[PDB]
């Protein structure tokens, strides 16, 4: 998914 | 570098340390989204308005009769995106534990759920002329640069008339990135559109995801077919  | 060719020094090893880390993850959204579930509804409005776009304005629409949900997880998008919007959708996803939990976090509107196909995108050939749409989200860095493009190639085959292919994922700042985490890669935009453009598939529309987090990937959607 979404990653920093 | 600027290719899986490059980073990806083992295949083998690079899909199958992804099967093992999804095996264990929890099913939920927040194990859908690495701790970002917060950002789930955020997601969901702009890809409901970057769909909205070919589905309504003619004169060559979209149809709305089925859909298919690539690397669904347990259903987040099937649930709030999809369901609402096309009569029925398939699902297909890696992960046996995943499609087993979808069948209760989907609820009764589940039920238009018509296949839950347990198969990597890599070896899953969609059914020729069955979908309208067909939407890949935060799952194309789990496959090399070959694989991609095959697997477009085939999901072109499988498009309804008038039907697009959706693409929605993290974007590199530059060339490709390999997370050790869960064994996927991060391309930067032009690494993306050459796979798309260069594997026969038409860009039809470009989007920056707006309103993120300023910690994480840039995220972009495009339509294909």
């Amino acid at each position: 998914g979404p990653k920093k | 570098r600027g290719s899986t060719s490059e980073v990806i020094e083992d295949e083998k090893q690079f899909y199958s340390k992804a099967k093992t880390y999804w095996k264990q993850i929890p099913p939920t959204v927040d194990g859908m989204l690495g701790g970002y579930g917060h950002i789930s509804s955020i997601d969901i409005n702009s890809s409901r308005k970057f769909l909205q776009r070919f589905l309504r304005e003619g004169p060559n629409k979209t149809g709305t009769s089925c859909a298919l949900d690539c690397g669904a997880g347990i259903g987040r998008i099937t649930k709030r995106l999809l369901l609402p919007l096309f009569r029925e959708v398939d699902m297909v996803d890696i992960t046996e534990d995943f499609l087993v939990q979808a069948k209760t976090y989907l609820g009764e509107e589940g039920k238009r759920v018509r296949n839950y196909f347990c198969c990597g995108l890599q070896d899953f050939t969609p059914e020729p002329d069955s979908y309208d749409v067909i939407w890949i989200q935060w799952v194309i860095g789990h496959l090399t640069d070959q694989h991609l493009a095959e697997f477009l190639r085939r999901c072109k085959g499988s498009l309804r008339p008038n039907g697009i292919i959706v693409i929605k994922d993290n974007m590199a700042q530059e060339g490709v990135i390999l997370d050790d985490v869960d064994s996927s890669v991060c391309r930067d935009l032009d690494v993306v559109r050459r796979i798309i453009c260069s594997a026969g598939l038409s860009l039809l529309a470009e989007e920056r995801q707006e309103n993120l987090p300023d910690e994480i990937y840039h995220v972009y959607s495009f339509a294909l077919r």
